[PDB]
RNA sequence: CGGUACCUAAUCAGAAAGCCACGGCUAACUACGUGCCAGCAGCCGCGGUAAUACGUAGGUGGCAAGCGUUAUCCGGAAUUAUUGGGCGUAAAGCGCGCGUAGGCGGUUUUUUAAGUCUGAUGUGAAAGCCCACGGCUCAACCGUGGAGGGUCAUUGGAAACU
RNA sequence: UGCAUUAGCUAGUUGGUAAGGUAACGGCUUACCAAGGCAACGAUGCAUAGCCGACCUGAGAGGGUGAUCGGCCACACUGGA
């Protein structure tokens, strides 16, 4: 099988090997049928602090490497 | 241990019988695994017994185990018969 | 409203209020709470019997009857009929439904439930007043 | 700043039909164009006309009347629209006025009509009724 | 059930023809007190309530039978206004009346409940049994003749349409579902059924 | 010939010095249950009189209903002011299901078969005038293709 | 379960109807009693001496082994309105600015496929709802075969509109 | 699900590197190192409520309910082991 494979925005590089994509997308409403954004901070797993803040990312999903964070990195489509 | 079964259905002094492939730790009338074929003893004459025999054999060359009745009902038509063949072979 | 601002905060409907709101109480004893849960009927002991007058261009003396119920709370209820046999400490059945041109009143008594007695001569209109069938 | 292109066509064509004006001219785009064109092709308009401007070049569009007085589009409502767009499956893709009026439909071929998007088994954003 | 006397209900409503006709003895308007009087007009609501009376007390039927079998005429193609008439001639009461074994409808409503038609076999004692087109209706071999069997078979000819009859003990065959022309239209079906649209 | 129908009798007085009136009038709707019906309204005292002083009012003013048969030909929603009726065509076995004064006005064209629902208002001058106001405004699918120049088989 | 279902004979018109409404909505009314009293009332409202609305009696009607009252829920209610409402005076425009987030955004070309549309699967158990037959003496009910999973995910395509 | 007449929540809390231990991954736990983490797209807090198939209602959109019959979860006088 394959996993989920996820593209998204970095939002705060901390330090020590984490980053935190932002996968936006847009969920209809109920009722009225309107298009919203809505923001989902997934965090993943850098391997090296490759990363740095401003890039867009694809990200992957993996077995829970910690409590919050369930993703992996695998490729970097653009940075800043 | 799955084992084929049957789980009642039909009303008060009409029984009638489903056969199904089942868990044995499942309730009677509860969660299944899949359904073979009916029975129905209360009609005109006949049990009117209806199996996928293509099926049916699935499961009993892997752990299904008849009990009783099914076992009787496997035997009128003839699939308890034709289940030595694949040993046999 | 335009559709961002309805989506944005959306159709709060307009809430229904229960005409009777003495009867879908109950009184748990053993943790004095009020739950709620819709009683058609509620029996109660009473406590004053009197007599009341309209305040329509009706001009008349109605009999009420101040009940406490099976939850502790205060009710005044009519009494439809003739005759009635309601001193003071009796057990009656509070039923529901509003008799206007009374003010402060809107519930009934169910004449014949529990120790109040039916009506003295009705043979007309005879299941409610609660009498049995004559001869 | 006007925030809806092709629905300011839709209510200029409203408005000289209620005067009983027989010409006027829109500020034009690809997809104003292409359902005025479509207008004279089912028959509400007599004749569109020409691009020519510089800078986003205006067309005319020709209204067209009974013999008797009477006028042929009555009533003109823009339905898909900004804040809430409206799109259709072919499937309940559906019929304007029981099937008198039309409903010019953007699918991925261009604009189409209401007949003509049911046998071609494509829906797509439904625009604006004409009848 | 209803259990009493149609000449009133006659009087009311158009007929419950146990004769040939009943409303000529007293008024023929309304049977107590303010029947030989002005007959006030009637409204919409209470003409839509008297032709589905006469229709009610025709068969001899009550509500929430009379309704039950009014939905499931609300199941087949025609129109549900004359679907509610044909199936409700199809009964075991009608079936029994129309070809004639007894002089009126009560005691045919009366001979289907104490077991003496055995329809298609063995036995149907139920008085609201829809036939279905093409099954034979006969008298019970245990009773073959009685004075009310026989004696009001002479009397009343004309069995109708989609039906047959014999005197080889007495055999129907319901051959399909009647017409509109082949069922009583003094009853107008085409407001009975605004009735239950309310 | 025209078919007779009221709708309501009103009993109406103005207030006098001395003794105060005894005006009842009454509308009616006029039709044939063949597609022209009319309405109009009648002032007088004397009762029978003041019904048939509506019957000739409403036979100056006769609206030619098109259908397709045994229906409406199209959705349509009626306007007169507050009253606004609703008229959704029907399978031909329906029954016409209408209010009280909207269904004097639909049984006495000939369609027997229609859906409808009085929306908004609900005196009976206005619901009658806003259903008239509704039939006035319905086309056939012949004359439309007339003026918008294809034919009948060309619009479908 | 059970000498139960049921089937044969024997006898008898035997023992087996009430219940609420009667002004107008709402199809069914006359007469006595009572005379703002006793009382009714879902709404409007009835009763003070000729009460079709009270109390009873004769009628009639709704429908019936039930009937009526009460409680609660949805509908009628377009009185939360996306479908499908409003804001001059009926309830409703902040006392007006500057602006953050958000929402929305002029014309054309190329382009991608998120939204969108289309077709390949897979799945959304059984029971029920709808439809068609079968078994109940009919019906309730029961069983079997079908709309069918239309919500979603996986996979090709289409490129106008966001 | 209802409240913003609840606007600051967290401190093994968020990562790291080790070690133990779990059927199994992991702040699951314990040491050190780093200051992160979540939140007007409603963190948190209080209040209410087992969830769903389904059932009732409605022309639909939608509203209401969880008795019976099935699926799953939780509990077994109350709280730990």
């Amino acid at each position: 099988n394959d996993r989920k494979v996820y593209v998204g925005k970095v939002v705060s590089d901390k330090m020590d090997k984490t980053i935190t994509v932002l996968v936006e997308t847009y969920k209809t409403h109920k009722l009225y049928g309107k298009r919203v954004k809505y923001s989902k901070k997934y965090k993943t797993h850098d391997e090296n602090n490759s990363a740095k803040l401003g890039d867009i990312v694809k990200i992957q999903e993996t077995r829970p490497l910690s409590a919050t964070k369930r993703f992996r990195l695998v490729e970097i489509v653009e940075e800043s | 241990a799955v084992k084929i079964r049957l789980t009642r259905l039909g009303s008060k002094r009409n029984p009638f019988y489903r056969i199904v492939v089942a868990d044995a730790r499942s309730p009677r009338d509860g969660r299944i695994i899949e359904q073979i074929g009916t029975y129905n003893p209360t009609s005109a004459n006949a049990p009117e017994i209806k199996v996928d025999e293509a099926l049916a054999l699935k499961w009993l060359n892997d752990g299904a185990k008849p009990t009783d009745t099914v076992h009787n009902i496997l035997s009128k038509e003839g699939i308890m018969k034709k289940f030595d063949e694949q040993k046999k072979a | 409203p335009t559709i961002n601002q309805l989506v944005r905060k959306p159709r709060q409907s307009k809430i229904k209020k229960s005409d009777s709101p003495a009867l879908n109480k109950g009184f748990n004893s053993k943790k004095k709470k009020f739950t709620d849960l819709n009683s058609p009927q509620k029996r109660g002991v009473c406590t004053r019997v009197g007599t009341m007058t309209p305040k329509k261009p009706n001009s008349a003396l109605r009999k009420y009857a101040r009940v406490r119920l099976s939850n502790n709370i205060e009710i005044n209820a009519y009494i439809p009929g003739i005759g009635h046999n309601l001193q003071e400490h009796s057990v009656v059945l509070v039923r529901g439904g509003r008799v206007k041109d009374l003010p402060g009143v809107r519930y009934h008594i169910v004449r014949g439930a529990l120790d109040t007695s039916g009506v003295d001569g009705r043979r007309q209109g005879r299941s409610l007043y609660g009498t049995k069938k004559p001869k | 700043t006007m925030t809806d292109p092709i629905a300011d066509m839709l209510t200029r064509v409203r408005n000289a039909n209620m005067v009983r004006h027989e010409k006027l001219e829109l500020p034009a785009s690809n997809i104003k164009k292409e359902i005025a064109e479509i207008l004279k092709s089912e028959g509400f308009i007599k004749n569109v006309e020409y691009v020519e401007d510089d800078k986003q070049g205006v067309l005319r569009l020709f209204l067209k009347y009974g013999q008797n007085d009477e006028r042929v589009i009555t009533g003109l409502k823009r339905i898909s629209k900004p804040g809430l767009r409206v799109y259709a499956k072919a499937s309940e893709m559906p019929k304007v006025l029981n099937g008198l009026g039309i409903a010019l439909v953007s699918t991925s071929e261009g604009v189409i009509t209401d007949k003509e998007a049911r046998k071609r088994n494509v829906g797509g954003e439904i625009i604006a009724y004409v009848w | 059930r209803f259990r009493g006397s149609n000449w009133k209900k006659s009087r009311r409503l158009g007929i419950s023809l146990s004769g040939t006709g009943k409303e000529l003895e007293k008024r023929p308007y309304a049977p107590g007190q303010h029947g030989p009087n002005q007959r006030k007009k009637l409204s919409e609501y209470g003409l839509q309530l008297r032709e589905k009376q006469k229709l009610r007390y025709l068969y001899g039927m009550t509500e929430r039978q009379f309704r039950n079998t009014f939905d499931i005429a609300g199941k087949k193609f025609g129109v549900h206004g004359e679907n509610f008439m044909i199936l409700l001639a199809s009964r075991l009461d009608a079936v029994v009346y129309s070809l004639g074994l007894a002089r009126t409808r009560r005691q045919a409503r009366q001979l289907v409940n104490h077991g003496h038609i055995l329809v298609d076999g063995k036995r149907v004692d139920i008085p609201s049994y829809s036939v279905k087109p093409g099954q034979t209706i006969s008298v019970r071999e245990k009773s073959q003749k009685l004075n009310i069997i026989v004696e009001s078979v002479e009397i009343n000819n004309f069995v109708p349409e989609y039906l047959n009859f014999d005197a080889d003990s007495l055999t129907g065959t319901f051959v399909r579902l009647p017409e509109r022309s082949e069922l009583p239209a003094e009853i107008n079906e085409q407001l009975i059924v605004e009735y239950y649209s309310r | 010939e025209f078919e007779e129908r009221v709708v309501t009798i009103n009993r109406v007085a103005k207030v006098v010095k001395g003794g105060r009136r005894f005006r009842f009038t009454a509308l009616v709707v006029v039709g044939d249950k063949n597609g022209r019906v009319g309405f109009g309204t009648g002032k007088a005292q004397e009762v029978p009189e003041a019904i048939k002083k509506a019957v000739e009012a409403a036979k100056k003013d006769l609206v030619v209903v098109p259908r397709v048969e045994g229906t409406t030909p199209h959705t349509i929603t009626g306007r007169y002011g507050s009253g606004s009726v609703f008229m959704k065509p029907a399978a031909p076995g329906t029954g016409v299901i209408a209010g009280g004064p909207v269904r004097a006005v639909l049984e006495l064209a000939g369609i027997t078969d229609i859906l409808s629902k009085s929306l908004g208002s609900n005196t009976p001058i206005n619901m009658v005038r806003a259903t008239i106001d509704g039939l006035q405004n319905l086309k056939n699918a012949e004359d439309v293709a007339k003026l918008r120049g294809k034919t009948v088989e060309e619009l479908y």
